[PDB]
RNA sequence: AAACUCCAGUUGACACAAAAUAGACUACGAAAGUGGCUUUAACAUAUCUGAACACACAAUAGCUAAGACCCAAACUGGGAUUAGAUACCCCACUAUGCUUAGCCCUAAACCUCAACAGUUAAAUCAACAAAACUGCUCGCCAGAACACUACGAGCCACAGCUUAAAACUCAAA
């Protein structure tokens, strides 16, 4: 299925920071991924102290991976970035725009009657 | 099961689909999909294997092909699960409702019945006529009285032989 | 509504679980003895079927289980 | 009062424990249950009804074995209270609550409303609960207490569970 790596970085120069994402979408590729897209978020303060392999961080750099892949790549991929000392943290969840919203017409409103009686 | 190349049942008959880029035929085949529609490929299968008319969905046998795809879906989820109750208690009542498909199948039609067991290599048994426990007391006591029978007929046959030799013998 | 049926009831199980607690090494021996008695009894009730059959002894190689032992 | 005083406060590192707010929501699941995040698998049945025992489940507590152990905590120990205090109050700590694999099979397991279908006109209707009913099916009940007991049988249960009487007694319950 379409899947959406959410993929914080660590701080790093440009050409650590593109050896990272080129060895993380191989890493999409070697287990059967199609690789759609490679969104740059920008290098933001994190929200939260993040503890990652023996290091603290306070910055990352947030990128985005949009791909397909088999449903038993994903958890092929998550142990693998695990094992990447370039990543902070990284998180594959479905596509947000697979799901597609259902249409509303407005807001009916509810017997106060079934509130209480509920 | 049918091989990850193959397309979604959607996409299958849409004039053209032979001739994409390879990109757009793995990204329509059952390896870019989830297990469910893996399984609309499996019902398909058995429909035109089985079924008269493939189309027809409500009819005794497209349920019995149906829910047999599921009852094997639900075999291989606890085949990993094996204290999943939940599927577990899925799987059970399944197999019941299937029985009872099969069994107002053989009642109507038989000559369906026998080609939905041959096409999803089903065995109809027939259900005990007592539900009743078989604790120890029984289960050892019925095994003494099938040794006491079979003793039994043993000697039995030792007092043929013996009758026939004396009076053989009187001649 | 009122618990006092309850509180019949839970009175009657409290003394009840505590006479258990007070005899239960007399209690232990007399389940023993039934049990053996209940082996017995059905060993009886096998060597009634073969003897009743026509046979002298038990069948060929048949060993009456202990079928109440705890083990 | 006891207890601790390698104690306390700030800062940093840090879990096999537990899951603010959302939730004033009322959803999911057969029930039991289920409220941090992600993913995978996945939520039976194109007529209904249908089991103490068949089949599969079933909170908490508890058992067997190997682990984890922050915090809570039966029991136990100490402090205090008291005529006494095997309690309520304070402190410490264990089984236990967790994980894994097996058991055990109970609950005020309760919307205290059996499943399905139908009706809102009749009398609205003992009372209260939760407006009053019809069809159909299964389960169950027939004064109280004896009795979640005795005996029998079954069960990985052995101080257990399930099924479950009688005698004596009363004119009530
Ligand atoms: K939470
Ligand atoms: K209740
Ligand atoms: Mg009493
Ligand atoms: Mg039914
Ligand atoms: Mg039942
Ligand atoms: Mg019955
Ligand atoms: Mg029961
Ligand atoms: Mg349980
Ligand atoms: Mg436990
Ligand atoms: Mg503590
Ligand atoms: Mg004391
Ligand atoms: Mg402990
Ligand atoms: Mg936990
Ligand atoms: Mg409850
Ligand atoms: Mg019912
Ligand atoms: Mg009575
Ligand atoms: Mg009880
Ligand atoms: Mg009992
Ligand atoms: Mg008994």
């Amino acid at each position: 299925p379409r899947y959406e790596l959410a993929l914080i970085l660590k701080a790093m120069q440009r050409p650590e920071t593109a050896a990272t994402l080129k060895r993380t979408i191989e890493a999409l590729m070697d287990r059967g991924a199609i690789v759609r897209d490679l969104e740059n978020l920008g290098e933001r303060a994190l929200p939260y102290r993040i503890s990652a392999h023996s290091q603290q961080h306070n910055r990352g750099g947030y990128f985005l991976v949009d791909f397909y892949a088999p449903t038993a790549a994903v958890e092929s991929m998550v142990e693998h970035l695990s094992r990447d000392i370039d990543v902070i943290r990284g998180n594959i969840v479905k596509h947000p725009l697979t799901q597609e919203l259902k249409e509303c017409e407005g807001i009916v409103p509810v017997p106060l009657a079934e509130k209480l009686y509920s | 099961d049918p091989p990850p190349s193959t397309l979604l049942k959607d996409y299958q008959n849409v004039p053209g689909i032979e001739k994409v880029d390879d990109v757009v035929k793995r990204l329509l085949s059952l390896e870019m999909a989830n297990k469910k529609e893996m399984l609309k490929i499996k019902q398909e299968q058995f429909m035109k294997k089985i079924v008269a008319n493939p189309e027809d969905t409500r009819s005794l046998e497209a349920r019995i092909i149906a829910l047999s795809v599921k009852i094997r879906s639900y075999e291989e989820h606890l085949e990993k699960h094996r204290k999943d109750k939940a599927h577990k208690r899925y799987l059970l009542m399944s197999i019941d409702q299937r029985k009872k498909m099969l069994k107002n199948l053989r009642n109507t039609n038989y000559d369906v019945f026998e080609k939905i067991c041959w096409g999803l290599g089903i065995e109809y048994t027939f259900p005990p006529l007592y539900y009743r426990r078989a604790h120890r007391r029984f289960v050892t006591k019925k095994a003494l009285c099938i040794r006491v029978f079979q003793e039994t007929q043993k000697l039995k046959k030792r007092r043929r032989a013996l009758k026939a030799a004396a009076a053989a013998q009187k001649q | 509504k009122n618990v006092l049926k309850i509180r019949r009831r839970k009175m009657n199980h409290h003394k009840y679980r505590k006479l258990v607690k007070k005899t239960r090494f007399l209690r232990r021996k007399v389940q023993e003895g039934r049990l053996r008695r209940k082996q017995i009894k059905f060993e009886k009730d096998l060597r009634r079927i073969w003897l009743k059959a026509g046979l002298k002894e038990a069948p060929e190689g048949w060993q009456t289980p202990k079928i109440y032992l705890r083990g």
